[PDB]
């Protein structure tokens, strides 16, 4: 398939857009994560959830440093 | 992809462990993600777009400002995205100034 | 107060007054920093916001 993977180019795409969209609001995420974050949408999920599920991951670094 | 399974790839991209190794933080994550599955309403990622403008209008950067309504757009060109006011919900609830 | 301004009119410096950059991870001072001379009366139909956005450019360099 062809038009299957210029779609994947275009998830590419977008995922830079919010790659520039994370930097200039200074979040630790990266775009694996981020992947992982739109397949949870995907399935439908709370981002008031998805934050607090990461606002308790990323300061529990914070308590073993 | 189950639910469940999502978010023990989301404890081995925060954390450099991996699901058989803590199940104590995933614990707490299946809590909050579990029963708490469904969006608060439908899309309204414009709502949230003019709040992340007032993130923008935070720092001056207003060529960065008239950037944003370009890069909105093509979360809607591509269409690749179902919930685009969960993950811009997401960003701007993260959000912390640069200062 | 200490030099040569002093003997120019209270409007004129009252008119000029200090401004700053919005924030940004790598500020400096010398980064952030402006004056804006703002509109006081009908001088808005002779000078336009674009022409201090101009005048503040100018100023920058």
């Amino acid at each position: 398939a062809a038009a299957a993977a210029a779609n994947l180019n275009a998830v590419r795409e977008t995922m830079d857009v919010l790659l520039e969209i994370s930097r200039i609001l200074n979040t630790g995420l990266d775009m694996e994560t981020l992947s992982i974050c739109v397949r949870l949408c995907e399935q439908g999920i709370n981002p008031e959830a998805l934050s607090s599920v990461i606002k308790e991951l990323r300061k529990a670094t914070e308590a073993l440093k | 992809k189950s639910p469940n399974v999502l978010l023990q790839n989301l404890c081995c991209r925060i954390l450099g462990r991996s699901e058989a190794d803590v199940a104590q933080q995933f614990q707490y994550a299946v809590r909050v993600i579990g029963s708490n599955f469904a969006p608060t309403v439908e899309r309204d990622e414009f709502l949230v777009a003019e709040k992340i403008k007032k993130e923008l209008i935070r720092q001056r950067r207003e060529a960065d400002a008239a950037l944003f309504s370009e890069l909105h757009r093509k979360l809607h060109s591509q269409g690749v995205l179902k919930n685009k006011w969960s993950i811009l919900y997401l960003l701007l609830s993260l959000s912390e100034d640069p200062r | 107060r200490a030099t040569n301004a002093q003997f120019d009119s209270p409007e004129i410096l009252r008119r000029l007054d200090v401004r700053l950059l919005e924030v940004s991870p790598g500020d400096t001072g010398w980064d952030v920093f402006s004056l804006d001379y703002h509109v006081d009366g009908p001088i808005a139909t002779v000078f336009t916001r674009e022409c201090m956005s101009h005048y503040l450019r100018v100023f920058n360099f």
